[PDB]
């Protein structure tokens, strides 16, 4: 294998290209782009000698570009519109929708189709004077306009099943059916024709105009609605996406309302992630020191136990914590009460409510931390605790002169990460208390608890209007800079 | 974009699934159109995301209140049931699939709470709320209690609250008026300030959360409970003889539960409504298809009158129905997201004594109204 | 403080790395070990620290016995053969890590650092980190270290192996000041003999597992008990030629040289046990070898290697008949070549006999030096 | 000492090991209670097997007589757990590591940032991520439809982006290593990939396992992704399955609690495995000083 | 290959360990690196090999410039100070991985690694992991591991520190061998002042990161170029002691003694830059301090100490008006005790002269041995 790199080097840059220019057909240009930069970045990378050092890295950033930067920069691309619940289509879709609305413009007639022969015939019936209608024989195919004549008989074909009708569903979808005093009806449904037409009908510069009332409305691209005509005040459903500039990062400024809790619980979750690292990474790394000791006779068992917080997925774990921090019942108290003669108020008082959440979190936490001090305390040699003994260590003096110090650089960057996800732990605290209990006296409503991502959720998807992707995107991407600031300078 | 020529259907996984692809076969056999049903996880978030552009199933089935936002969105069709059709219905659940005045889906069932009681404890459950202290002195005489339910969440302490004239939105005739909202009224205080002074009374406790309300029921502990239709077979196999019954009255008006409708809408996007309008009018809402997929699993109380009136003949589902018109449909506007945190915290607030019931509704009426 | 080994025994499953070992070694005592690279030496040293567990057997330290005693309460230091230095700590950090742990008086901590900086030449190091030194620094931090802490019994495993020669000799006196001020036990392992000799009160010669001799510097020297002790204290190592008892006497052998003349000499050392027609090992340093000229007793033979070192030149000789080259000794710079014919003498009193089994008969001849 | 000590660790450990164990051991009760219900004695007053039972694959006859058949394939949903727990998690080991030796034994520009870089862009809170997703995967399945929606593939390469923690973790590792030996297997005629593959993973062995360890856990545990991605029943993974079991106003907690039981099993046997890997002393006797 | 410095230079920041190193190592030359511990010499090996980059200068392999090319790619190996063995492997597979690297059959692997370790006497060690070794064997791991890849540039870095004597003397010599056989070219670091003698084809004084002298063994010994090289090459090192020059011819200087008495003495050395009045330094070996009985320039003190090495005696005299105490060097061994009077002879055809500025005054007095 020589001559086989170049080969494989080709056959490879063949697959791409092909890819791309089938990417280019449809119109997935951003795809076929974006796949194309990609590839060739790689396919140099293999094919120079002095590029040796990214072939070991481009694989791994390759993935990280797809699956974290790709959805990183839509959230924040997002940002600058206003995409939510309330215009979530595009224009065209909306436009699309708007334009497949129908309004009942005349009579309704239960029809019935009836084979002369190899033709048919089609009936509609008139419930409301009692008359009857049938067409001369006819075949399907395209736009036809069936005359109707009333009658008093009967047809001579026995009457199709719907299995029929619909098969044929579609050539008769396109049958015009006139009535003796000349009114127009169409198939509506597979049991019915009649009067429907269109609610709006498209002009050519863009003018919608509702047939029903004779109301005009033209694309409004500052809002993201179809509105009345020179603005009228009517605005038609459903709205569609629209840049709108700086609007959702701004509202965050201008609000006074949505900032009076901020400081108050920016702190709190500052505090919330700070402890939780902490006691987590203690927790943890004592743990795994433990359980590695020589002495230690059960450690391949205590190892195991001590993991299975993490084993279980947290979501059921969490929910049995609030059941087992129940201020009257709930099993906690029960023991504290009985013991210690006390009942904690674990979701009413501040303080407690942050003790509790604190508490539960170093449960889910630590086996993270353990797990990752396990493989690290490998990478201290022996003989450290060897030179350490001649030197009068005991076990405390050990960990603080040697074993603490050695693993806090790896753990850095592991701390600082857990920091921020702690930073934004959602979840946590919506399933245990909900973010209270209440401050009194928030305009827009927080509670003790919460962390910034809890409060700001509340006001981007619940807080009545609706769900605003593009304000959570944009709180997202303000929240971030603010982590991302506090990760730089820590 | 959705494939034409037959009908993909999804449907939360408690129900019954199974019962609706029979359904389907029958559809199938009458027309040659194949229909598939699926019930995936969240399909409540997922059909606003897959409809938006322009895929999805044809039809979804879900509560009637979030069918008010995919409306909004422009993701389902207006139906066009005839007179004839309608008739066939309740007319409040008509009331339940409106959005800006025109029907965007078909009422399949209806949900609300009931009072729960224990036939042995309690053979005649009281008709009032005001009966309940004076019941729970002779139960407490025997180490137990008379009503325990969940006063966490606002959804089960409505009821009362909403009886002497508390409401979320004010219902005018097919428009909500979102700036008339009743949580500060003197029907709402009277409601939780009696709410309130069952606890004080310790007849009730403040934390008391579902589980442990249902947990104290099916047990034995406790005479009576407010629960919904998906409760009743953890009794079941718990075997205590209990019933099932029109709620208690407050100064002489009824408990006001929240109705929630099940509902089948169509999608926009679909190629196929033609399809949907008949499965749903003529093979789903007919006595026979509605009992294959109550055989599967229970509906409970349905919108269909001629199929109501068979299952009814079990009191407890007569029970369901009956609360459920005297309740209030629940509002399908995105401002009652506010309305649900704002009252579940108010609540709290006068429960654990952290305000006055004055207060907390009043605090709860600002955030929801501005 | 005084250290003891009674019976003291080492396996690694099995596999006898240290054989009944019996050390009486007395408080104030500089004692070395020496013996083949792999024979036993920091395996004992371990063994004594408390680094290593002991098979079966008793070991005592300042009339305590501490076998199952963590190295921590033992009251000894240790320079390690391969340092194991504290790569995060600075050689001030390191130095003084002991001496924080029991008891941090800076002034003092300070002031010992830099004293023993001073005589180690590692005083314009002190901020560094183990990896941005050299060789023989990381050796002196590793020794710094120990001396600093001031222990009751020092332990040190071939802790100038890495120095210059002229370095060697400032830290062989240094360690001697030491040793003479504080006054407490010294266990010493090394593979340079000037070392050795000069620092030891007693030397301790093992070889695979067993303690082949216990003695003074002088006393191992001129009496060897056996082949191995004889082959391994001084270097160039003793020369050995094969004889055969010939006669014997009250108290000296006679034996015969294999080489072609077949030269009849009377040894003086002890006959008790011995027999007539053994096959004798004679054994004479290159030392001792004397200038033919002079002595009796003359072995000719062919140079093979010529190595000059300046102060001395070293002579192999292939003499017929033997089969080991004779290596010999001899002041100044001697210009002679591969090939060239050389002789030398044989004196009687300096050559040591081993039996069969490789035991000496006990040289009879006084040297000076040894009371 | 040591003794007391030992004793007292013992001690402390078994206490601390009870309270830990004891939110996990009402998680089993729940599973063994009959009926759902989130509460109840440690022991349940009526216990079950029928929860068991279903996610088992047992039929159960029930109290009118009638047999119900389980309506989930649990095991099928746990082996698809394990598959693309597993694969992915060989991925992210054999994509972290080659990126950690980059970045710890090789000079290229941009090194210092892209690490900064890869750090911080994973602390974004992307919280239109499934937006994004979702998109990428539909376009990705009309070309490769073997790493499309509702497709294994796609979920696990999905997860192979999330690496950047694991380069540091296996960075800072390696950093731990003295680098003459891979200095010595070059000049021994090993290119940097033989030193890599020959002298620095086997030594490296421990975070190795910590990674696989870790990458498992998250896999098993993953719900969003999966459950975005996967539609038909038959591919869920068990995460994605027992989502099945909740519902607005009731949860089936006694076949949910069966179901996260079952989940923590292939993540024990993958960390009693990984202790194997898990060795002190790999580099003793390699390097003086 | 050739190996050539051209005015290296290495900088760890201000700090230079390396100035304007000019070496020439030709093809196939045993070149020996003496140096204090801390003066470069690793630095230089690493150099060469590539694991440490140079600040300035060329370096030159076989003709080619090598600053910028790979480690793997110089035809350099390395028996490392510290000794870098790879822990996870066997010795057999530490000494056998160059070779499958390259696609060797295994019975060339089998054949050449039993073969390296039988010399090294690793050959009941071949499945021994590097931690379950002594120190010294660890050290003969990682030379057969750089034998038996036989590079085309070899570098020993202080090769046989943790041996025993007898052993060291085996190594040296299958070295020695290895260098005859394969005549590549040898670039040997050592503190052991015989290696260094007996290996050399040339040896390079280094002094704090400058070359002080290169030239063959003898020339060193006999002629060192400055008071440094003097002080460094040859252990116990020579005496030094103040003189002031008296009288001068241009292939003598007169010198006075600082004793008391004055005594002025001829020594047959260059004038070059040598001023009447001027203040001198005047080095003699202790090898080469004569008995005073068969001495003309006596000089007499009190001893200070007495070092029984067994083949000789090496005695320090402390002698009125000279800071520096005298060592001599003495045959066999001598009964004398600190605090006696002795007297040695100062030879003068044997003494060294240093100017103010260290310069050594060329000895013109012929020594057999040099050209
Ligand atoms: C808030 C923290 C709460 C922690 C909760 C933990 C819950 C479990 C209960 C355990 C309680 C600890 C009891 C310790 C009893 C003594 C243990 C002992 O005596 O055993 C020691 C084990 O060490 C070891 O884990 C080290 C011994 C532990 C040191 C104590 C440190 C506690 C303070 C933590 C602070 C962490 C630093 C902050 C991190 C950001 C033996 O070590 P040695 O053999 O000497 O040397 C190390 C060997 O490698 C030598 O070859
Ligand atoms: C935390 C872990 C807990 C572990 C869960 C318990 C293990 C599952 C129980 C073992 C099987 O226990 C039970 O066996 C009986 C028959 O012996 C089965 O009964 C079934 O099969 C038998 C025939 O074999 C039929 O006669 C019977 O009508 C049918 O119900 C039942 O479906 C099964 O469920
Ligand atoms: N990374 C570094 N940074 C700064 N100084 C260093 C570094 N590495 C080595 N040195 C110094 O550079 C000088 C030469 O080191 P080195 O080449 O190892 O000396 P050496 O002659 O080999 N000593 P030895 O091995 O003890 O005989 C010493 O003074 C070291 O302290
Ligand atoms: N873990 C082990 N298992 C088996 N044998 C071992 C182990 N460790 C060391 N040895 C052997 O035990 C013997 C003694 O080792 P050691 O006590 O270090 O010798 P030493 O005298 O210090 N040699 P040196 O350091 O080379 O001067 C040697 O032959 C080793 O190879
Ligand atoms: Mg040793
Ligand atoms: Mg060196």
């Amino acid at each position: 294998s020589d001559a086989l790199k170049w080969s494989v080097l080709g056959l490879l840059g063949l697959l791409v290209g092909y890819l791309v220019v089938l990417m280019y057909a449809q119109g997935e240009y951003l795809f076929a782009i974006t796949t194309l930069i990609l590839s060739s970045a790689g396919l140099y990378i293999f094919a120079n000698r002095k590029a040796y050092a990214w072939r070991y890295v481009y694989p791994g950033m390759a993935g990280m570009g797809l699956f974290v930067l790709f959805p990183l920069v839509c959230t924040i691309a997002i940002a600058f519109t206003n995409y939510s619940s309330t215009n979530q289509l595009t224009f065209e879709r909306a436009q699309e929708v708007l334009l497949d609305r129908s309004w009942q413009a005349g009579k309704t007639y239960n029809f019935g189709l009836y084979p002369a022969g190899d033709e048919w015939q089609l009936a509609l019936s008139d419930g409301e004077t009692g008359k009857n209608y049938l067409s001369d024989a006819f075949k399907f195919g395209g736009e036809q306009k069936l005359q109707l004549k009333e009658t008093t008989a009967q047809p001579e074909g026995e009457r199709a099943n719907l299995r029929v009708i619909t098969q044929n569903r579609q050539a008769l979808s396109d049958i015009t059916a006139i009535l003796p005093d000349g009114n127009k009806v169409m198939m509506s449904s597979l049991r019915q024709f009649s009067g429907t037409q269109p609610l709006y009908t498209l002009d050519g510069d863009g003018t919608l105009t509702n047939n029903q009332s004779g109301v005009k409305y033209r694309p409004n691209n500052q809002i993201g609605f179809y509105q009345s005509i020179n603005w009228g005040d009517e605005k038609l459903s459903p709205g569609y996406t629209v840049t709108t500039g700086w609007k959702n990062f701004t509202r965050v400024f201008t609000d006074e309302g949505i900032q009076k809790p901020f400081l108050a619980i920016f702190v709190w979750t500052v505090v919330f992630s700070l402890i939780t690292v902490f006691l987590t990474v203690a927790v943890g790394m004592v743990l795994a020191c433990l359980v590695q000791w020589e002495a230690l006779r059960g450690k391949a068992v205590y190892r195991v136990l001590l993991i299975l917080p993490y084993a279980v997925p947290s979501f059921i774990s969490i929910l049995i914590f609030k059941g087992l921090f129940n201020q009257s019942f709930g099993e906690i108290n029960m023991m504290l009460s009985a013991l210690f003669g006390v009942k904690p108020a674990w979701f009413s008082d501040p303080t407690t409510a942050r003790t509790m959440l604190i508490i539960v979190n170093t449960w889910l936490g630590y086996p993270y931390m353990m797990i990752l001090c396990m493989g690290l305390l490998k990478a201290i040699p022996d003989d450290l605790y060897e030179a350490s003994a001649m030197d009068g260590a005991g076990p405390f003096q050990n960990f603080f002169k040697i074993t603490l110090p050695l693993l806090i650089k790896p753990l850095t960057p592991l701390m600082i990460a857990s920091f921020a996800f702690n930073f934004n732990n959602f979840v946590l605290i919506q399933l245990l208390t909900n973010g209270g209990p209440d401050r009194l006296g928030t305009t827009t409503p927080a509670g003790y608890t919460d962390l910034l991502v809890n409060y700001t959720y509340r006001i981007a998807f619940e807080g009545g209007g609706g769900q605003d992707f593009g304000l959570a995107a944009a709180i997202a991407t303000l929240i971030f800079l603010l982590v991302g600031a506090l990760a730089i300078v820590n | 974009k959705i494939e034409e020529g037959k009908l993909v259907i999804w449907i939360n996984g408690d129900k019954g699934y199974n019962g609706l692809a029979e359904v389907g076969k029958k559809f199938e056999k009458d027309t040659g159109i194949k229909v598939t049903v699926e019930h995936p996880d969240k399909l409540e978030e997922k059909f606003p995301q897959v409809a938006a552009t322009g895929d999805g199933p044809d039809i979804i089935f879900w509560a009637h209140d979030r069918f008010g936002g995919y409306a909004q969105s422009g993701l389902l069709a207006e139906i066009t049931p005839d007179k004839a059709f309608q008739d066939k219905l309740y007319p409040f659940t008509w009331d339940a699939v409106r959005y800006n005045g025109k029907l965007i889906a078909y009422p399949i069932a209806v949900e609300a709470l009931s009072l729960i009681y224990n036939k042995d404890l309690l053979p005649n459950p009281p008709k009032t709320w005001e009966e309940i202290p004076a019941l729970d002195k002779e139960l407490k005489a025997k180490g137990k209690s008379a009503l325990m339910f969940n006063l966490q969440e606002p959804y089960f302490t409505w009821p009362l609250i909403a009886a002497d004239g508390g409401y979320a939105f004010k219902y005018e005739n097919g428009k909500y008026d979102i700036k008339d909202v009743g949580v500060d009224n003197a029907g709402a205080k009277a409601g939780l300030t009696f709410l309130v002074d069952l606890i004080k009374n310790k007849h009730m406790n403040a934390d008391t959360d579902y589980s442990i309300a249902e947990a104290a029921f099916n047990k034995g502990e406790t005479a009576m409970t407010i629960n919904g239709p998906w409760a009743w077979s953890n009794i079941d196999t718990s075997k205590v003889n209990y019933g099932v019954t029109v709620l208690p009255t407050f100064k002489g008006q009824p408990s006001k539960p929240f109705v929630g409708v099940l509902s089948a809408g169509i999608n926009a996007a679909s190629p196929n409504k033609e399809l949907a309008k008949e499965f749903l009018e003529n093979y789903l809402l007919t006595d026979e298809g509605l009992e294959a997929v109550n055989k599967d699993k229970p509906l409970g109380a349905v919108a269909l009158k001629s199929y109501e009136e068979e299952l009814a003949k079990d009191p407890r589902i007569a029970a369901t129905m009956e609360n459920a018109q005297k309740g209030e449909i629940m509002p399908n506007i995105p401002q009652m997201s506010a309305f649900w945190y704002a009252v579940r915290t108010a609540v709290i607030n006068a429960a654990s004594g952290r305000q006055t019931v004055d207060e907390a509704l009043k605090d709860a009426q600002t955030r929801i109204t501005k | 403080a005084s250290v003891q080994l009674q019976n003291v025994t080492k396996a690694w499953g099995e596999v006898v790395v240290s054989k009944d070992i019996n050390l009486d070694i007395h408080e104030g005592e500089f004692v070395v070990f020496v013996g083949p690279s792999g024979c036993g030496k920091s395996t004992l040293l371990r063994m004594i620290a408390g680094l290593e567990t002991i098979t079966s057997g008793d070991l005592f330290i300042g009339e305590k016995r501490m076998n199952d005693t963590p190295p921590a309460e033992r009251g000894v230091g240790m320079v390690f053969q391969s340092y194991a230095l504290y790569p995060h700590l600075s050689v001030a950090e390191n130095m003084s890590f002991g001496l924080k742990l029991a008891g941090a008086k800076k002034e003092v901590i300070n002031q010992r650092v830099n004293q023993v900086a001073e005589v180690l030449q590692l005083a314009h190091l002190l901020d560094r980190k183990p990896k941005a030194l050299s060789g023989g620094q990381r050796q002196r931090v590793a020794i710094g270290r120990t001396l600093v802490a001031e222990p009751s019994v020092f332990l040190l495993d071939e802790p100038l192996s890495n120095l210059d020669a002229a370095l060697r000799v400032q830290m062989r006196i240094e360690i001697s000041r030491l040793h003479k001020r504080l006054g407490r036990t010294m266990i010493y392992v090394t593979h340079d003999q000037v070392e050795a000799m000069t620092l030891a009160d007693k030397i301790v010669v093992l070889d695979a597992g067993r303690v082949a001799q216990v003695g003074k510097p002088l006393e191992l020297y001129h009496y060897p008990a056996d082949r191995f002790v004889a082959g391994f204290i001084g270097s160039p190592k003793m020369n050995f030629l094969p004889v055969k008892v010939t006669a014997t006497a009250i108290d000296q052998v006679q034996v015969e040289l294999p080489m072609p003349n077949r030269q009849q000499v009377w040894l003086p050392v002890e006959s008790r046990d011995v027999q007539v027609g053994a096959n004798m090992s004679l054994g004479i340093r290159p030392e001792h070898l004397l200038p033919s000229d002079i002595a009796d007793v003359i072995l000719e033979g062919e140079v093979q290697v010529v190595e000059q070192l300046g102060n001395e030149t070293q002579i192999h000789i292939q003499i017929p008949s033997i089969r080991q080259n004779l290596v010999y000794r001899q002041n100044d710079v001697v210009l002679v070549e591969e090939g060239a014919t050389f002789a030398i003498g044989l004196p009687p009193e300096r050559c040591h006999l081993f039996r069969e089994d490789g035991t000496a008969c006990r040289r009879l001849h006084k040297e000076p030096g040894v009371a | 000492s040591q003794k007391a000590r030992l004793f007292i660790t013992h001690l402390l450990l078994l206490l601390f090991i009870a309270a830990i164990m004891f939110p996990l051991l009402m998680v089993v009760a729940i599973s063994l209670r009959q009926g759902n219900f989130a509460t109840g004695s440690l022991i349940p007053e009526q216990i079950s097997w029928d929860h068991w039972k279903l996610a088992l694959g047992f039929s159960v006859e029930q109290a009118d007589g009638r047999i119900t058949p389980p309506p989930f394939p649990v095991l099928l949903w746990l082996w698809n757990s394990v598959k693309v727990a597993g694969i992915s998690a060989i991925g992210i080991v054999a994509l972290s590591t080659t990126c950690a030796y980059a970045f710890a034994r090789m000079r290229f520009p941009g090194k210092a940032t892209l690490l900064k870089g890869m750090l911080i862009f994973q602390m974004f809170p992307a919280v239109l991520s499934l937006v994004a997703l979702y998109a990428l995967f539909d376009r990705l399945g009309e070309y490769i439809p073997f790493i499309g929606l509702n497709t294994h593939g796609g979920v696990i390469f999905a997860y192979l982006g999330g690496i950047a923690l694991h380069v540091w973790t296996i960075k800072g590792y390696f950093e731990t290593i003295d680098s003459s030996l891979e200095e010595a297997a070059a000049l021994d005629g090993a290119t940097p990939w033989q030193a890599f593959r020959l002298v620095l993973l086997p030594l490296s062995v421990p975070i190795l396992a910590v990674v696989f360890i870790l990458s498992f856990i998250a896999a098993i545990t993953e719900v969003p992704v999966a459950s975005l991605l996967l539609r038909d029943v038959n591919s869920y993974t068990l995460a994605v399955g027992m989502q099945q079991y909740l519902n607005p106003q009731n949860y089936l907690w006694g076949d949910f609690a069966a179901a996260a039981v079952m989940s923590a099993l292939p993540i024990t046997i993958v960390f009693l495995l990984a202790q194997r890997w898990l060795v002190n002393g790999l580099t003793a006797g390699g390097v003086k000083g």
